[PDB]
RNA sequence: CGCUACUACCGAUUGGAUGGUUUAGUGAGGCCCUCGGAUCGGCCCCGCCGGGGUGCCCUGGCGGAGCGCUGA
RNA sequence: UGGUGACUCUAGAUAACCUCGGGCCGAUCGCACGCCGGCGGCGACGACCCAUUCGAACGUCUGCCCUAUCAACUUUCGAUGGUAGUCGCCGUGCCUACCAUGGUGACCACGGGUGACGGGGAAUCAGGGUUCGAUUCCGGAGAGGGAGCCUGAGAAACGGCUACCACAUCCAAGGAAGGCAGCAGGCGCGCAAAUU
RNA sequence: AAACUGCGAAUGGCUCAUUAAAUCAGUUAUGGUUCCUUUGGUCGCUCGUACUUGGAUAACUGUGGUAAUUCU
């Protein structure tokens, strides 16, 4: 597909594309290295990460984001923007008075980088902090387990 | 607040301190220095409260200013300067050279040593780095910065500087099996064998430390330091070696010596 | 409008009482630091410029 | 004044936020550096903690970089061809950063026939003044003339580039920020870069 | 249904007051940009024995009565 | 080279650049001092930069009173996100241009009220709880109300400046000057609070 | 003494008007920034009048203006 959907030029900043070719410097192919790093805490970096075309500068195995802080878990429940999800993280309240609980819930808007592909609502993702990426995204999503039922 | 504040409150001081809650509405903020406000002991708070050598600030100020007291081998005429941990203080007026070095209560103690003693000291290097033509540097918790150091030394290690020339002389790895003080937290003051770390990536190591008496308690592994290699420490611990004794143990010795003094 | 005169060669300086408008049409619609002939003030003045 | 603070936007459930205090200092703006195109003319800026910006506000030279050559020379900017922000960049002439721009080829030139014997562009096909030839054929021995024709092998240029060079303009990308750092440094579109850039200009008349 | 008193409502009509919010017009004052150039200097230059061309004759401060360049 | 869980880190190599408003690489000062001229101790001060010392700033997670006689709100003039940039000390719809149609809500969004600064904490209390917290500690905010700035490392500072709104002082009417929610003190307000 | 210069005047003190995920508390992050000062390190690392360069300006002397100011 191409990845040229925009009005300036997409390209891994750290990745040089136009090393002089030559006769000797071309035998029937052209080669584009793809950047990739290996980000911490176990996580390991997906396949159409290494060997895939996109660009995304938010992405935290191809891109320019580091992640530190909270890893969270969330529930996949709306993805209906470019490249960002809303997880729900549900948790239960405790009150004290009456030594009960309440469930409660918050929505989070996570980057999802187009290295997941086959995303659903239900899906459960673990995101990584990481920092403020627009005016409400600060996590970007790390790993992502199927809902129970995949066949 | 706009800009530094360059105030401290009586109460808001640190505790280890031990200031009264009536004697003045201040306590001496302690100036920038090789270590943190919550960490150190102002020279002001050991000439006076400390060692009795003066009964107001003025004196401390009076005795600073005379040029009587060196930190480190360097005479510090700042009567605010933060002293803290593995610190040396010289008066060789009175020819008596201290330590600063946590008690098992946390609190920094009045430590003497011997002049021969006084002449080096140990810091827990805090990082270490490589800059300009590929020089290696090391920074300690002193803030001391020391350049070509020996390529085994690593971050948390611990370093015997002397203090005449500022050069590293030794060094103790951070491994099990060596002995070390817990310089913060609930266990500050405490003295121990290391006998296991657990990494925790992306946050806080732990480490586990052995009393000399059997006892085990954990820390941060920021709130380790290493004193000497093996079980032998290479300074002179304080009156109690690092053993934190129960509140019972400590009311038994108590009566004890009421019974053996009267 | 009185006239603080000061001669900077010898460091002297004099305060000029000048009532007489005539003795002034020669300074007005001038800016500062403009030369003009000090002719206008009297017999004594002529070829004073200030 | 101009103000970079949050809480005068909305919240992001859409709840409208009231200020707790007055503009502070560090959450200023400034006017934008509208870097034109001309005699140079930069203004220092003081800023958070002492420092300095460079507020260029016209400049007519950068150091821009032939990657594939590894040549990276000062060179007058002649015009800006393509801005992917704004249009109305391009119709005022605004240095900015990743602004395409056509900067001046010869030093590239100079330099590319420093490293001679590649194939015939402007060389002898479109000039044949003389002053040029003692640095093109001069009076080499066995060891340079053997060096300059193991040059020679591996001494290519793409087509678009061999257009550019023809035409004494080059299409060049600023990749540094004018109205911050004062330069209006980058480099020489090339690859499938320089073709999409070539293509978006084309399709913009 | 008559006496007597206090609340409250709808309030006949809107005389009432520290009031807020707003479309449109105007808009002080800073800051920035493009200009402006009152004025103040420095070089080249007609100059004066307190001025290297030594049959003393002439850098540098000036005493050296152009605006041509240049800086603030 | 060295380091981190993780760098597009650190260090190294190359080609060039290097701001009129221009970056550092010392025309500074004291005390003790002795040769044909040389050398030199201990200081003071100052300047780039690297080290989180004191911080500040901006983010993560969770937690806040009453109200539905407030049920849909945001999306025009940024509302949610994407791309490029501008600005900023920096991350960021922070602000622009283009693009997508998003974002929040009965798990109470949005609106309204609060005699609401928040917390440490206080009163009362069998076990639960109820009520309070302007108030000496920590954090925030303000200096009559708004707004805009200079200087500076740090202020949108008010025992700084500039203007407007309200109030108000002196004047020879031309002009000049102001900010006690600092300590005392006065008036007013009040049931309600001290020494110029 | 005065004055120029350096530093501080952004701390402290007062108050609780605003403020309802705002502030604030605990937790965590800056690998997204700045940081006077202190402390330690760096500070002949640059191949291109020096046994010390230039112009002012206060304080001071002197003449003043305004009813009036920490005006000048």
């Amino acid at each position: 597909a191409d990845i040229q959907t925009e009005r300036a030029y997409q390209k891994q900043p750290t990745i040089f594309q136009n090393k002089k070719r030559v006769l000797l410097g071309e035998t029937g192919k052209e080669k584009l290295p793809r950047y990739y790093k290996n980000i911490g805490l176990g996580f390991k970096t997906p396949k159409e990460a290494i060997e895939g075309t996109y660009i995304d500068k938010k992405c935290p195995f191809t891109g320019n984001v580091s992640i530190r802080g909270r890893i969270l878990s969330g529930v996949v429940t709306k993805m209906k923007m470019q490249r960002t999800i809303v997880i729900r993280r549900d948790y239960l309240h405790y009150i004290r008075k009456y030594n009960r609980f309440e469930k409660r819930h918050k929505n989070m808007s996570v980057h999802l980088s187009p290295c997941f592909r086959d995303v659903q609502i239900g899906d459960i993702v673990t995101v990584g902090e990481c920092r403020p990426l627009s005016k409400t995204v600060r996590f970007n999503v790390l790993k992502v387990t199927k809902a129970a039922g995949t066949k | 607040a706009r800009g530094p504040k360059k105030h401290l409150k009586r109460v808001a001081a640190p505790k280890h301190w031990m200031l009264d809650k009536l004697t003045g509405v201040f306590a001496p903020r302690p100036s920038t220095g090789p270590h943190k406000l919550r960490e150190c002991l102002p020279l002001i708070i050991f000439l006076r409260n400390r060692l009795k050598y003066a009964l107001t600030g003025d004196e401390v100020k009076k005795i600073c200013m005379q040029r009587f007291i060196k930190i480190d081998g360097k005479v510090r005429t700042d009567i605010t300067y933060p002293a803290g941990f593995m610190d040396v203080i010289s008066i060789d007026k009175t020819g008596e050279n201290f330590r600063l070095i946590y008690d098992t209560k946390g609190r920094f103690a009045v430590h003497r040593i011997t002049p021969e003693e006084a002449k080096y000291k140990l810091c827990k290097v805090r990082k270490i780095f490589v800059g300009t033509k590929g020089i290696p540097h090391l920074v300690t918790h002193d803030a001391r910065t020391i350049r070509y150091p020996d390529p085994l030394i690593k971050v948390n290690d611990t370093i015997q500087i002397d203090l005449e020339t500022g050069k590293i002389t030794d060094f103790i790895k951070f491994d099990t099996g060596n002995l070390c003080m817990v310089t913060g937290g609930a266990n500050l003051g405490r003295i121990g064998v290391i006998t296991n770390r657990e990494r925790h990536p992306g946050s806080f190591d732990v480490v586990h430390v052995k009393d000399a008496n059997g006892n085990s308690f954990a820390t941060r592994l920021s709130n380790i330091f290493v004193i000497g290699k093996g079980n032998k420490p290479w300074i002179s611990l304080p009156r109690g070696k690092g053993i934190r004794l129960t509140i019972a143990e400590e009311r038994d010795k108590r009566l004890a010596a009421k019974q053996s003094s009267g | 409008m009185k006239l603080n005169i000061s001669f900077p060669a010898t460091g002297c300086q004099k305060l000029i009482e000048v009532d007489d408008e005539r003795k002034l049409r020669t300074f007005y619609e001038k800016r500062m630091a403009t030369e003009v002939a000090a002719d206008a003030l009297g017999e004594e003045w002529k070829g004073y410029v200030v | 004044g101009i103000s970079r603070d949050n809480w005068h936007k909305r919240r992001k459930t859409g709840g409208k936020r009231k200020p707790y205090h007055k503009k502070r200092k560090y959450e200023l703006g400034r006017p934008a550096a509208n870097t034109k195109i001309g005699p140079r003319r930069i203004h220092t800026v003081r800023v958070r903690g002492g420092n300095k910006k460079y507020r260029a506000l016209r400049l007519d030279v950068g150091n821009f970089s032939w990657g594939s050559e590894c040549c990276t020379r000062k060179t007058r900017i002649i015009d800006v061809v393509y801005n992917a922000s704004n249009n109305e960049l391009v119709r005022t002439k605004t240095l900015v950063k990743n602004c395409i721009v056509l900067i001046d080829s010869t030093p590239y030139r100079q330099w590319y026939e420093s490293h001679y014997a590649l194939p015939l562009g402007r060389k002898k096909g479109a000039k044949l003044t003389p002053e040029e030839e003692e640095i093109l054929n001069k009076k080499r021995s066995k060891k340079i003339q053997k060096k300059y024709d193991e040059r020679k092998k591996n001494a290519k240029i793409s087509s678009l580039l061999e257009e550019q060079f023809q035409q004494g303009k080059l299409l060049a990308c600023i990749a540094s920020r004018p109205g911050q750092c004062g330069r209006a440094d980058g480099y020489v579109l090339e690859g499938k870069e320089l073709e999409f850039y070539l293509r978006k200009i084309k399709a913009r008349k």
